[PDB]
RNA sequence: GCUGCGGGAUGAACCGAACGCCGGGUUAAGGCGCCCGAUGCCGACGCUCAUCAGACCCCAGAAAAGGUGUUGGUUGAUAUA
RNA sequence: UAGCGACGUCGCUUUUUGAUCCUUCGAUGUCGGCUCUUCCUAUCAUUGUGAAGCAGAAUUCGCCAAGCGUUGGAUUGUUC
RNA sequence: GAAGCUACCAUCUGUGGGAUUAUGACUGAACGCCUCUAAGUCAGAAUCCCGCCCAGGCGGAACGAUACGGCAGCGCCGCGGAGCCUCGGUUGGCCUCGGAUAGCCGGUCCGGGGUCCGGUGCGGAGUGCCCUUCGUCCUGGGAAACGGGGCGCGGCCGGAAAGGCGGCCGCCCCCUCGCCCGUCACGCACCGCACGUUCGUGGGGAACCUGGCGCUAAACCAUUCGUAGACGACCUGCUUC
């Protein structure tokens, strides 16, 4: 229960907003609404973004509170966040969203054929499954 | 073979709260929910299609009972996607709640 | 296992258990508000009449309620009474060792021929040969009349 | 004002086990074991420690009428464990200033019959809540025992067998009259 | 062409504004399971509410009066009637696309239930806020049909609960069919353009 | 009165605004859960729980007094002696 | 301060009267009594209750409470 | 003074369950203690609702009979043919319960417990299957042993809250280009245009020619009765033993 927690160094993504789709570094919070967010390799600026415009991850960073964008980076860069945040299932569900999104005709025209071929033999290969189970299942 | 038309429901003319503006119908066209999503519907033709019991001429083949209204989107409405339109011949009332379907003849994009 | 079977009352029902009576009251056609709502008569100086509702009702409720006594049909209504007592189940006409034997109406300090029916038949009804019930106190209902 | 974080900390002892598949909180103890449905709180409960299992209780951002109950919360669970582990017997005794009061057990001490309260002929039967059981203590004049592991059952029966025998359309000040809870406590001593 | 809506976690007045807008369009909403419908504030407060909105009643002649409805499927359709314009043509054209029911019958219960979250209870109130059950609401005020209710209830329950076995067990057998053809299923462009 | 029209559900005096017949755009007052056009904004801050809540000048209801129900403020007095 | 509570002061009612004359003068039949229906509660009694200067009984002050009753006559046209 | 009407002027009968108000209480913090309350529990009444009783909706079910006679007439199955009225849709989604300070999936073991994945839900409705197919023919690779449609048969009713489609097995007239990729060659190539493509063997009503299987009534009026009647209405009878 409760496995997340905001806190100095805890890395969040944005939902919605004008920086929506990145990822920012929580340096402290300011009013229970709202936090300082920094985000120096995420191509973001330092300002303030309230809680229920970002989604927390799982991944945290060591940051003294209200620490300098020089002391922010590097903890970002020894963490390594970037590069390991495309090896997740996460990102790879957004970046699948994406894709789906922008599927072209022939993109879409391509998928359709290829379902034909593909759950086809898995529908012929359930209906020898369930054949030997019941088999299995008989005496 | 297919269809190839989006789908709207008439809902009522523009009006206020103690008058009617029969000139101008309101659409609600299924898909769309929001204001940054109608505008590729602007300028888009739209037929509201019924039947008689006499038969009429139409363009390719022999007379059928088949009556159509043609108009054409004009403007968008309010923040939750709904669209305006000015038809030949104002709506029919029998029509709120019926189905008008918005063509790609136009095409823009 | 009892389809295409009779059943007698004394299967059904027994001595001194208390019933319920489902019937029809006596038709008395249509009567006035006297009659009907036992009304208070007005005085005999009245024009118009005397048994009748003197007033229906005030200046507004702009309409007659449902509640004022009205003259129309009474009688020949759906009742139930409750709480009626059995006191005797008999039957008679049973075998022919005695050519016709009733001993109905005869109780053990009495010991005496008789049957249910009076000296000189029922009023308005015939014969009772068959199994009877006999209630306490008056029923719904005319002579001859179904009751459940 | 939106208080952050308020934290209640209880500590088991080794003879009570304690689970908790969510709100629901479970003790297993030497006599019985408990069980109570906590979903009308909305607040964490975690136990954490090896053989200690101290049961921490969390509520984050709760007013000031939201943070009284996480302590009602840690005394529920208390009374839990003071129940599975000694129990809670209520003596109640009888004044009969006049009259005696006769009471018996019915059927092992899940129903009482008073008889001859304040002279009256009514009987008055009051049946206990499942798990209570109520006995006549020896040694004692006019008293009742009632022992049982749920505190919120022992003492509602004896609320009931309290308000069982209430005087009606006479003083309340005069005719001291019915049984009255004269005691509280465990039936297990030397805890 | 038609909504089968759930009923229960819904609010009442939340959930009835939007079948009364979505009818007025022209879908045909079929309402299931109105008992569970989940009401705002204290049930004795809307018991009160129920018993002051009863005691309104015609003097002269109460048969021709307000008619005061004790099924909650009854409840929910005055809900939708009071804000539809039913003295029109066009609201009475539309009060026959509203199906409100309760239980889920056999026409209902093999059709997937949907759920409107604007109108849930754990969304619309604090979880700190009071509420009433229309069924329970219902039962206390003139309603006789709960038990048999909860019994089909029940029922249909045990039934689902055997069904959704059936699909867990063929949807775990195409799983297991799905890893086992690995070879002659290539299939990179379902994983390039994300299924 | 001599005056229609858009809002105040309703209306003589209120708020905008004054009037030939029309098409397009905008707006005043007012409003955007459904009747009924528009918030279906991933709106902001905070207050409020009533077993008689509250919801917009005229306008259709209320006072003195009280609350250890909460939420802010002021003047003060005590406490590692 | 159980029960009252002066000197002061704040409210509800149209079951009294009074103030104005807004609708009614080509008419709304204007007292009382008889008969009958419904509603209100500021409760006389009855159901369940709290407090007394409530020992019991009989009483007095309130609370949720209009479901059920609140009569027969002497004189008066009388309301009273 | 019969019968009938009638009298508190004679006689019989008039009934209980739930949530709760006022109030008295349990556990219990806020506020180290106390507290009926702040979250949760208990008892609770001429009041509220229902039970009993009264009438049953532009409310619906279960069952019986469903038109002789001489040509008729009307039902059920399988049907080919024409015309008329209506208004609406342009793939269908065949389903666990339940919470939101928690739950989903998978599982060795003893309906629950433990462990392992997933968790801004991917065994996900921002979802998934059938699918976006103009048709015919020759010929190659992958997949396919269920075959693939049913005017066809048998076994189960599978499911009663308002039920009828789907699955399995045995055959039947037969079938390995029905799916994906490649290949030679054709067809309304109508000459830039709308109401096109769909559950339509849509719903309803009057008849026409043809096959097979079955049916041979009941209401109202008249008459009679009075347990009922202002008139209607309502309770009843007819057989030649
Ligand atoms: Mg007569
Ligand atoms: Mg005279
Ligand atoms: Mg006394
Ligand atoms: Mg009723
Ligand atoms: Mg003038
Ligand atoms: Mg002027
Ligand atoms: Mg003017
Ligand atoms: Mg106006
Ligand atoms: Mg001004
Ligand atoms: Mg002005
Ligand atoms: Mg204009
Ligand atoms: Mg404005
Ligand atoms: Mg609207
Ligand atoms: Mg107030
Ligand atoms: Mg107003
Ligand atoms: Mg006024
Ligand atoms: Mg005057
Ligand atoms: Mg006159
Ligand atoms: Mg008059
Ligand atoms: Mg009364
Ligand atoms: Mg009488
Ligand atoms: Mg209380």
């Amino acid at each position: 229960v409760f496995r997340r927690y905001v806190e100095v160094g805890r890395v969040a993504y944005i939902s919605f907003g004008p920086h929506a789709g990145k990822l920012v570094a929580i340096v402290d919070v300011i009013d229970q609404n709202r936090a300082l967010v920094d985000g120096p390799c995420t191509r973001v600026r330092r300002q303030a973004m309230p809680f229920k415009c970002m989604q927390l991850t799982d991944f945290i960073l060591k940051f003294p509170h209200s620490a300098r964008q020089k002391y922010v980076r590097k903890a970002w860069e020894k963490a390594d966040i970037n590069t390991k945040w495309a090896a997740t299932r996460w990102a790879k569900k957004i970046d699948a969203r994406e894709r789906k999104a922008k599927m072209t005709d022939f993109d879409r025209f391509k998928v359709m054929k290829a379902k034909k071929m593909r759950n086809r033999i898995i529908k012929t290969e359930v209906k020898k499954l369930q054949r030997a189970a019941i088999l299995k299942a008989s005496p | 073979s297919g269809r190839l038309w989006c789908k709207a429901i008439f809902a009522g003319y523009k009006r206020g709260l103690r008058n009617q503006r029969e000139h101008t119908a309101l659409l609600k066209i299924e898909g769309v929910y929001a204001r940054d999503e109608t505008e590729f519907y602007l300028g888009k033709r739209c037929a509201y299609v019924y039947k008689a019991k006499n038969n009429t001429v139409t363009p390719g083949g022999k007379p059928n009972k088949t009556r159509v209204i043609w108009g054409k989107v004009t403007r968008a409405h309010g923040n939750s996607g709904m669209v305006r339109a000015k038809f030949r011949s104002n709506l029919p009332a029998k029509a709120i709640g019926h189905r008008i379907r918005v063509m790609l003849y136009p095409s823009r994009i | 296992e009892r389809l295409e079977q009779q059943v007698p009352v004394n299967q059904v029902f027994g001595q001194d258990e208390m019933i319920d009576v489902i019937g029809v009251t006596k038709g008395k056609g249509y009567k006035g508000v006297t009659s009907r709502w036992h009304t208070k008569k007005l005085p005999r100086k009245t024009h118009r009449g005397l048994r009748k509702v003197a007033c229906i009702g005030a200046w507004h409720p702009a309409r007659v309620a449902f509640s004022v006594a009205r003259a129309g049909q009474k009688g020949y209504h759906h009742r139930t009474e409750i709480n009626k007592k059995i006191y005797k189940i008999g039957q008679g006409y049973l075998i022919k060792d005695g050519k016709l034997i009733k001993n109905n109406a005869s109780t053990d300090y009495d010991l005496s021929d008789k049957s249910i029916n009076p000296l000189g038949g029922f009023v308005h009804y015939g014969e009772v040969t068959n199994d009877f019930i006999m209630l306490k106190g008056c029923v719904v209902g005319t002579k001859k009349r179904v009751l459940t | 004002m939106k208080t952050i974080l308020s934290n209640q900390t209880v500590d088991i002892p080794e003879n009570v086990e304690i689970t908790l598949k969510g709100r629901t909180v479970i003790v297993k103890g030497p006599r019985g074991t408990l069980r109570r449905d906590f979903n009308h709180i909305n607040v964490e409960l975690s136990l954490l420690g090896k053989k200690k299992k101290r049961l921490r209780v969390d509520k984050w951002w709760g007013n000031r009428k939201e943070l009284a109950t996480v302590r009602t919360i840690c005394s529920h669970v208390q009374n839990m464990i003071k129940g599975v582990t000694l129990g809670f017997r209520y003596k109640m005794r009888s004044v009969y200033a006049h009259f005696p009061i006769n009471v018996v057990i019915q059927e092992n001490g899940s129903l009482v019959e008073i008889r001859n309260f304040l002279g009256e002929k009514y009987i008055r039967r009051v049946r206990m809540r499942t798990g209570v059981a109520c006995s006549v203590s020896q040694a004692q004049k006019d008293e009742l025992i009632l022992e049982g592991n749920d505190i919120e059952l022992v003492s509602n029966s004896a609320a009931l067998i309290q308000q069982a025998t209430t005087v009606k359309n006479k003083d309340i000040r005069k005719f001291l009259d019915g049984i009255y809870v004269s005691e509280k406590g465990t039936v297990q001593q030397a805890d | 062409q038609v909504l089968v809506l759930d009923g229960r976690g819904h609010l009442l007045g939340r959930l009835a504004a939007i079948v009364a807008k979505q009818v007025l369009l022209g879908r045909k909403v079929v309402v299931v399971r109105c008992e569970g419908i989940n009401i705002s504030g204290n049930f004795y407060r809307n018991k009160l509410k129920y018993l002051a909105f009863l005691r309104k009643r015609m003097n002269t002649n109460p048969s021709r009066g307000p008619y005061h409805f004790r099924a909650p499927s009854r409840i929910f359709w005055r809900t939708v009637r009071g804000m539809l314009p039913h003295k029109t043509k066009r609201g009475q054209a539309a009060l026959e696309r509203l199906k409100v029911l309760d239980g889920i019958p056999p026409p209902y219960d093999k059709k997937k239930r949907m759920v409107v979250p604007a109108a849930l209870k754990v969304v619309r109130l604090k979880p700190t806020r009071k509420f009433a059950y229309l069924g329970r609401l219902a039962h206390e005020v003139g309603w006789k049909y709960q038990a048999v209710t909860a019994t089909l209830e029940e029922k249909r329950k045990e039934k689902a609960k055997m069904h959704y076995r059936k699909k867990k067990q063929i949807l775990r057998l195409r799983k297991q069919a799905e890893k086992n053809v690995e070879k002659k299923i290539c299939k990179f462009t379902e994983v390039l353009k994300t299924n």
